[PDB]
């Protein structure tokens, strides 16, 4: 009954550069050979795909077909479909799935803010946030890079991309991250990478450390 | 501990030590041709006893036994060459130092070892070469008059 | 005769992001009907080649070839070949070409000697790139954001560095005036490698980056 | 038959304080006795080679060709000619070699920049590097000193000379020097030399050590 044609994601593009196209049909109760295929907008051949999941644990069907392209069959405008046929089916369902493309283009700002002066009081832990603001369209992808090294996800937590109330259509997100109180007084940069598609080269970082925003405490002038 | 190791087990629990007086008396009734070692960081070249020509000084001390800091260690003081120890890539010289050993096996962990052995024994060799170690340095005639009979330093 | 396929460069890519195969046939004599096949390792024919070149005024007929697939099945080191048929030749020429020791690059900034801010006339900022491997990296200038005209930085080739036998080392000189430089103007420099995670990394440097930022000295007579 | 005719380089020639002038005949025919002279472009005939090298892998037989004159000559461009006999060849064949007059000369400029101040934060290794601009023509020598003992041929390395950006007749050239870190606080000044034709008197020198851009008047001191 549940068919659906999910759109790659910018940042599985960015993480994989393997664009798929993912039909999936669930909430069916479970039969045996059923067909499943993928076409263009004018119905070429796809990859013969394979390793369909079975019967859910409920007794409802699975059907999972991914159709691998490239970036440029996917931003040529080409709106794809997902064709399904089974015998209980009156007649073979056809799902289309195609980039809504024509929206604006801002590019984002990003800023990193150290941890608060009484957060670092009680010397437990820190939290460092990576905010990033005014960019258009939405679906940004963020991490952290760690003296070189990148992290595992689990650490660090991002937002989603809820729309700004005072700008027409920007956006804005936060990513957070904690850190133990000792290592943030041993320099360890943390950088803070962001990727989204307005910006010339689609990454930018920026970074900050313990001896970032303290400012000077001496103006000392000799005169002979 | 002398003692107890002397005598005296478990607060003098038996006299079987007699026993293993007999046992004093008992003993005495009669692979690797490739050079695919590779490098690593951590270690450029020794000089706990000065630098190499040209380089002039830098010396290294032995430190008090007597310290609260360091020199737990109730024993001697500690050897200059010891200090410049090239522990190899098992410890990192990060900004304040931190070991990069969190999630292997014993496997890796031994072939590092193997690498840092390898890794100390060509430099100790090359330093021992040129003769500028203390014990390698002989008087100024040629730096090798004091050879051992197997050609090395 | 002269039949040879130019891989595409990561630099190349990179900017496109279309990456495409290209096989020239050229410094022969000039003929007609001359044919260009790209196909797969299998033998999988695609997609021909337009925009030919005629006979050239240097007595030279280049049937150029071009094919557009992107990066997949490159990156799968597949085995590419184009086919030439020409008159002159009874059987068609083929020649394969295919992708063939990871080491993340590193990056350095030089600033101008002091010696170059005294004489009041130049100034060159350097951005150096080490300990990588293979070799084909690629490097621009941004300022504030703001492209740079590629002229006026220049690029030197990979080399092989002295102590290990794998990593490379490359330079980059960027020119401007001192005054500019006396007053901000960041000047950030931006790599890109396939050994990096993100595959694009940058760094930036102005006139006030070596100062103690924590105390402020001045002298006056 | 293949004569390959090299002029003397300038470094060889600096260092050697005479200069050598060689030709030789490979891809000929493997058979030795090849009469080689190696005349003037007026025709006159200097001390053939010696010690001819055998056969190449490929079964061709090595002849060595070569001549020692005086600088002199090489400066005034003669076109010194190689003339070869051999059974093969039915003429014998002839090259010209002269050195490429009509080229401006320009002094180049020396400069030495220090290892990076973030690099120097691993304790791993430093580099120090030496550049050559604003010169021509090219061909340039480039050599490391320490307290004045000449350092190993591999210690360092220089780059290849290629055309400047602004100026179209001038080049320019960079060296690197790769050294330890602990004694690059003791400094031990590090010296370039740089040989080049254009140069009043054809050796130049730079230093540097890490006491070099103190303010060396006043001793400011932090402590905590």
């Amino acid at each position: 009954i549940r068919v659906f044609a999910i759109p790659p994601s910018f940042a599985s593009i960015f993480l994989t550069k393997s664009t798929k196209l993912t039909c999936l049909v669930t909430d069916l109760t479970t039969y045996d050979s059923v067909t499943i295929s993928w076409t263009r907008q004018n119905g070429e051949a796809v990859k013969t795909h394979t390793n369909i999941s079975e019967s859910h644990p409920n007794a409802t069907f699975s059907a999972v077909g991914e159709a691998s392209i490239c970036e440029d069959d996917w931003n040529s405008g080409e709106r794809f479909t997902c064709t399904v046929t089974h015998t209980d089916l009156p007649s073979p369902l056809k799902q289309t799935i195609s980039r809504p493309k024509g929206v604006a283009l801002h590019r984002p700002d990003v800023y990193l803010l150290p941890p608060a002066r009484e957060q670092l009081n009680l010397r437990e832990s820190a939290t460092i946030t990576c905010l990033v603001t005014g960019f258009s369209p939405a679906d940004v992808f963020v991490q952290w890079m760690q003296r070189g090294q990148p992290l595992s996800p689990e650490k660090y937590v991002t937002s989603a991309p809820m729309p700004e109330p005072q700008a027409p259509g920007r956006y804005f997100a936060h990513s957070i991250l904690t850190v133990s109180e000792e290592e943030w007084n041993t320099g360890e940069t943390y950088t803070c990478v962001v990727a989204h598609e307005a910006l010339p080269n689609r990454v930018t970082e920026r970074t900050v450390d313990k001896s970032t925003g303290k400012p000077t405490l001496y103006n000392v002038s000799l005169v002979m | 501990e002398f003692l107890i190791k002397k005598c005296g087990n478990n607060s003098a629990h038996g006299e079987e030590i007699f026993s293993e007086k007999l046992k004093n008396a008992e003993k005495k009734c009669k692979s690797c041709d490739l050079n695919a070692t590779n490098y690593i960081r951590g270690c450029q070249s020794k000089t706990y006893d000065g630098k190499i020509f040209p380089g002039k000084g830098g010396e290294k001390q032995w430190i008090c036994k007597d310290t609260i800091i360091h020199g737990d260690t109730n024993g001697a003081c500690i050897p200059p060459r010891t200090q410049n120890l090239c522990v190899g890539e098992l410890w990192d010289k990060s900004y304040g130092g931190r070991s990069n050993i969190k999630n292997d096996t014993k496997e890796l962990l031994k072939e590092k070892i193997k690498n840092a052995i390898h890794k100390e024994t060509e430099l100790l060799y090359e330093y021992h070469d040129t003769g500028t170690a203390i014990i390698s340095k002989n008087d100024k005639k040629g730096q090798k008059g004091k050879n051992d009979p197997n050609g090395l330093p």
